[PDB]
RNA sequence: CGUGGGGUAGGGGGGCGCGGCCGUGGGGCAGAAGCCGGGCCGUGAGGUCCGGUGGACCCGCGGCCGACGAAGAUCCCGGCGG
RNA sequence: CACGGGCCGGGGAGUUCACGGCCGUGGCGAGCCUAAGGGGUUCAACCCCGGAGGCGUAGGGAAACCGACAGCCCGCAGCGGG
RNA sequence: GCGGGGAAAGGAAACAUCUUAGUACCCGCAGGAAGGGAAGCCAACAGGGACCCCCUGAGUAGGGGCGACCGAAAGGGGGAUA
């Protein structure tokens, strides 16, 4: 039923990275497992960069705001061409007693800006709804490989397993300590520790803008349902993303365009991801 | 969940039978007759009342009976009634020099043709088309260059 | 214009470097055809109806096509196909059709050689 | 009343014109453990006549009674922390509030005794 | 997805942009008028490229009449061989009813007016139609079944 | 410094001659004009050009003839192939045989001292080490 | 493998640089950007390093987006010459 | 002995929208896509709904009106035989 | 926002009908919105059911030196509902 979508080029091509297995590994909130559940069939999905990183632009451009400038801006002025034979070039003058400097054209001090930027260009790309559920399911696919997040540049050698997968008691914590504590157990609190460390202030005017900080992305936490505790208990962690199931996107599954993001799954959201993005 | 009544999508001899429901804008006063209330009884328990329609239809038939049981029942609340709940009505200065008189009016054509249809609505129409640049005033021309096109890419 | 450059799609690259490397050692040209055919242009790459499978298809017949399969018109013989792709209808009838769908690297290793394989476009 | 506003142009616009029963907010500092045992409270105005701990800068570790308090600048004058002109004459070094650690309280202004209520409550 | 440099950083430091030295780029000259013009003095090359010799028809004239399309019936004809797969996943679907020993198919609730002869017909089955061609009931009727034609 | 096969110092004695007979490729008029003196090569596509044109006594036009040998292009002129370094975690993974090590131009004296002493107690050859760098292991 | 190597207009292919954004990896008061001279690398756009000056920001790599590259317009503004 | 620039610094010119043709890729495929808009959200992002409508699936004719293929041959690739 | 008076430049590769455009502009008169609004309606023998605004119908019908070019309405989906 999937042969198509795990294409096996064996003999004259040699095989990658083993797929997903058929149960994934559950842990508790002290960090032991516990027990197996199914894998859902997202996770079968090959991994597709170009399709993620058109589905991540996508949604990034979804986000700009139209910019402008002033519409009589550089045009405004009473000038004139005051024509040949003053020996002077016949761009467009002032009228009154600043009479001999140029304005209104594009190579004057103080005229109009050519080709600015128009508040009615398009920023946004479109992408079609089952383009970008496809996308969604194969970022989805690329959590479950340590290759890929790796490459990501996420720190997975203390994770003990991916797909990383917690019991549906994870949701009931309410604190930052409590969170905390539950990540350094499953091995998340380093590349969370990367993330603290590796805030920057950026080069550049994004300073004057309100950018002064790049922050890094460590770990996306997955929820069942909205309004569950472990979202307040870890939003404040630096780099952290926490979503429910339903809310799942290509923002947070690949950042920067790239696959493969440190997720920390719940078991009530495993079971609820069978619905969805299909 | 207070019932909403479903009406037959007018047939045009262009559909050449094809036959599709809509919501209507309210419940006729047949259908009304048949469940035991007049169009004021049905707008101070908040339905929607069409006294001009005079189809009569059973699912609406049905949807009302059912609602009213529940109403009456008291497992239902009953929206708040279809009837103006606040009277606004403001002085009206210079209507003769804005032309809302009649001979205004008479001048303006609404006696005899439609809003939409009348000359300043029209002008009012274009205008804000293209200065938003809507629909078909984007571009200038348009059927022209479309013509042309299918011409030559049709030859 | 824009003049081709290849599929973006690495599923389609590794299939055609696959195809070119079977054809290469089995000293089959049919595999490096059918990778010629795969590798054309996303607005001219082929695609192929189940009705077409009733007229260019006999019973026991086993058919190449180096594009996607679509559930098209209605399917009365008993084939197997082997495709880059294939939509669900056109899997459904040629199931019922009493047919197989395989890939293209599965038709490549139950017959190296491909003889007998029917191209069809 | 300082605003919300995440972008630093309204932020800094914010703290450079609010008007000044806005600016006495921004003379609190930090209350020593000590009298934050004693008062139940963490942070107090900075006010003349308390005794301050100055804790960066050249005259870090130096502590000294505040003398003069300039709201418009949002400065403070502590005793000690002081050099000489040229002409001799003695001049006092523009202290920020928060680089400094309340150890003495000046509880004299009954309106001050209200304000640490409200802030232990 | 493909992405692909703009022309215009192809065209700094080249003067002309691509228009060339000895006709360079200027205004609607350039063009022989402003939009669609010239097509009977200048462009009537083009119109004998495209369109009739003599006449020049679909660039210039008058041909006939149009019928009026609120008086006109707008058609939605299928074909007998579509009939016959669109039977056969009503069927699959239960969307079916064999009310007289045979399948029912109305062709106004389907969302066609019109019948037409093209393909094949394998099954039994009554179809309810304003319209019905002739090739397209004989083959109903070799099929088994049989063709009533409503009333609008 | 670096020893290289046979091949390989016979292409660097061919890219070093190159390197000598190379001219140097300037605009028309560069020497003439103050506001394009310190200008980088510039094919001006115009009607008169005799650089484009490749008249005798004129200057000569960049062309890919003058490429030097590709198996030791982009080398230090020691040999070696300079990689840069930003910290001491940047030496891992190099070779001191094949590599050389170029500091960055902005990393600290501290920094600096610590890249140095690591990169020459691993054998590297450091290129820029900077006056202070030598001067505070010289007094070392 | 080629009795391949000139080329304006024009068509096609690749790359350098500038401002910002999404990622990723870093440098900086033991001195960032900028400026002056110099060495090395690259056919080249350009890159990089050294010494001086300077005093807080900046950069490598992948992706994306532009108010993106001047020698000239009796060009505009300013400064300054014979 | 054709016109422009005294010099230097900075500025200075193929933009965006609509529509159409085409190309390079990606999704789905006898079907493809939603528009306005609606619900939720960590709130212009994002998730879900919304198929109205548009294009394709059948053409001919001014219109009334009518309404469509696997039969044969040549033959590239490919396959099989010598 | 409402009522009235009301061009030309340009386009049509000349130009007058035309367009530009009931625009620029002018006169008068209101509100926080204005105007519209409750069938002497639309449809076609089947039925909708005041009005405004949004998406569509649609550059379709139609107007027009039938040239340039101009250009609905009914119907359907929504906001809202008296
Ligand atoms: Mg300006
Ligand atoms: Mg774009
Ligand atoms: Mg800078
Ligand atoms: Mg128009
Ligand atoms: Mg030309
Ligand atoms: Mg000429
Ligand atoms: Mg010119
Ligand atoms: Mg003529
Ligand atoms: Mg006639
Ligand atoms: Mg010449
Ligand atoms: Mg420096
Ligand atoms: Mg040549
Ligand atoms: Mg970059
Ligand atoms: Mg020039
Ligand atoms: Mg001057
Ligand atoms: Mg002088
Ligand atoms: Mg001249
Ligand atoms: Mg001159
Ligand atoms: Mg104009
Ligand atoms: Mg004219
Ligand atoms: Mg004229
Ligand atoms: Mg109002
Ligand atoms: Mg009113
Ligand atoms: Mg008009």
């Amino acid at each position: 039923l999937l042969k198509f979508k795990l294409l096996d080029l064996s003999p004259y091509i040699k095989p990658a990275e083993e797929r997903p297995p058929e149960a994934l590994k559950v842990y508790d909130v002290n960090g032991q497992y516990m027990a197996d559940i199914e894998t859902p069939i997202h996770f079968y999905e090959p991994v597709r960069p170009d399709l993620i990183r058109r589905a991540y632009l996508s949604a990034l451009s979804a986000r700009f705001q139209p910019k402008g400038v002033y519409e009589g801006a550089g045009k405004e002025h009473s000038c004139e061409s005051f024509g040949v034979g003053l020996g002077i070039a016949r761009i467009p003058r002032y009228k009154g007693h600043l009479w001999p400097r140029g304005c209104f054209a594009p190579n004057t001090r103080g005229g109009r800006r050519a080709h600015p930027p128009r508040p009615e260009k398009k920023l946004h790309e479109e992408i079609n709804w089952k383009e970008k559920n496809l996308a969604i399911r194969s970022a989805i696919a690329a959590t479950a490989y340590k290759s890929w997040v790796a490459a990501r540049g996420h720190m997975v050698e203390k994770v003990p397993s991916l797909p990383l997968v917690v019991s549906g008691d994870a949701e009931k914590i309410a604190k930052a300590k409590e969170a905390k504590k539950l990540f350094e157990v499953l091995g998340l609190w380093p590349d969370v520790e990367r993330a603290a460390e590796g805030v920057k202030i950026r080069a550049g005017k994004g300073k004057m803008r309100g950018r002064r900080y790049k922050e890094p992305k460590s770990v996306l936490v997955v929820v069942s349902e909205l309004d569950v505790p472990l979202i307040g208990a870890v939003r404040n962690f630096p780099g952290v993303d926490v979503v429910p199931v339903s809310h799942l996107n290509m923002l947070v599954l690949a950042p920067g365009g790239v696959p493969g993001r440190l997720t920390l799954w719940t078991a009530t959201a495993v079971e609820r991801l069978k619905g969805l993005f299909l | 969940m207070i019932p909403k009544p479903v009406v037959q999508v007018p047939r045009s001899i262009k559909s050449g039978g094809v036959t599709k429901w809509k919501e209507g804008r309210g419940f006729s006063l047949g259908e009304l007759k048949e469940v035991g209330l007049n169009a004021e009884q049905a707008r101070l328990l908040g339905l929607p009342v069409d006294t001009r329609r005079d189809s009569v239809w059973p699912q609406n038939v049905e949807a009302l009976r059912k609602w009213l049981i529940e109403v009456l029942e008291g497992k239902a609340t009953p929206p708040e009634p279809t009837l103006p709940k606040v009277v606004k009505v403001k002085r009206k200065r210079g209507r003769a020099f804005r032309g809302l008189t009649s001979a205004g009016r008479r001048s303006r054509g609404l006696i005899s043709t439609r809003f939409r249809e009348t000359h300043n609505y029209k002008f009012k129409k274009k205008a804000k088309e293209r200065r938003l640049k809507k629909r078909h005033e984007a571009t200038k021309g348009l059927g022209n260059v479309l013509r042309i096109s299918r011409i030559i890419n049709e030859s | 214009p824009p003049n081709p450059t290849g599929p973006t799609n690495r599923q389609l690259r590794m299939l055609i470097r696959f195809l070119r490397k079977a054809a290469t050692a089995n000293s089959a040209n049919i595999w490096r055809a059918i990778a010629e055919l795969v590798e054309r242009p996303r607005r001219s790459r082929v695609v192929v109806n189940v009705g077409k499978l009733n007229r260019v298809a006999n019973d026991g017949d086993v058919v190449v096509i180096p594009g996607k399969l679509l559930g098209g018109g209605e399917l009365k013989k008993r084939v197997v196909v082997a495709a880059v792709s294939v939509t669900p209808k056109a899997w459904k009838k040629v199931v019922e059709a009493g047919g197989e769908v395989l890939t293209i690297p599965e038709l490549v290793r139950r017959n190296p050689k491909g003889s007998g394989v029917k191209i069809v476009i | 009343p300082f605003t919300a506003s995440a972008q630093p142009r309204k932020q800094r616009l914010s703290l450079y014109a609010a008007p000044l029963h806005l600016r006495r907010k921004l003379l609190n500092a930090k209350l020593s453990p000590e009298l934050q045992k004693k008062l139940g409270v963490k942070r107090l105005p900075v006010r003349r006549g308390d005794t301050v701990l100055i804790m960066r800068g050249d005259f870090k570790g130096v502590t000294g009674k505040v003398v003069k308090v300039d709201l418009k600048r949002v400065r403070i004058f502590v005793e000690g922390a002081t050099r000489t002109n040229s002409r001799g004459q003695t001049v006092y070094y523009p202290i920020h509030p928060s680089k400094v650690m309340i150890v003495d309280v000046d509880l004299s202004d009954k309106a001050r005794q209200k304000l640490i209520e409200r802030r232990k409550r | 997805v493909r992405r692909f440099k703009r022309a215009t950083k192809y065209r700094r430091g080249s003067r002309t942009h691509g228009w060339g030295r000895v006709g360079q780029h200027r205004k609607s000259g350039g063009s022989g008028g402003k939009g669609m013009v010239g097509f009977h003095k200048h462009k009537w090359s083009l119109v004998m490229k495209y369109g009739e010799s003599g006449t020049g028809w679909p660039f210039y004239g008058k041909h006939g009449f149009k019928q009026p399309e609120t008086i006109s019936v707008e058609w939605r004809p299928i074909n007998v061989g579509r009939l016959a797969e669109l039977v056969k996943e009503l069927r699959e679907r239960g969307e079916v009813r064999e009310e007289e020993g045979r399948l029912v198919v109305d062709l106004l609730k389907l969302g066609y007016n019109k019948l037409l002869g093209g393909g094949h017909m394998d099954v039994p089955l009554v179809v309810y139609t304003p319209v019905a061609s002739k090739a397209a009931v004989e083959k109903i009727a070799k099929a088994g079944g049989e063709v009533r034609i409503v009333s609008l | 410094r670096r020893e290289l096969p046979q091949p390989l110092k016979r292409l660097l004695r061919l890219r070093l001659q190159m390197k000598r007979r190379k001219p140097e490729f300037v605009r028309i008029d560069q020497w003439r004009y103050k506001r394009i003196e310190d200008s980088g090569w510039r094919n001006q596509r115009t009607l008169d050009n005799k650089i484009r044109r490749k008249w005798k006594g004129w200057p000569k036009p960049v062309e890919v003839g003058y490429r030097k040998p590709a198996a030791v292009r982009g080398l230090h002129p020691s040999g070696f192939v300079e990689v840069l370094v930003h910290r001491p975690e940047d030496l891992a993974g190099l070779d001191p045989k094949v590599h050389a090590v170029r500091i960055g131009r902005t990393v600290g004296l501290r920094k600096r001292l610590e890249i140095v002493k690591k990169a020459r107690e691993l054998g590297f050859y450091v290129l820029n080490p900077g006056k202070e760098v030598v001067e505070l292991l010289k007094k070392e």
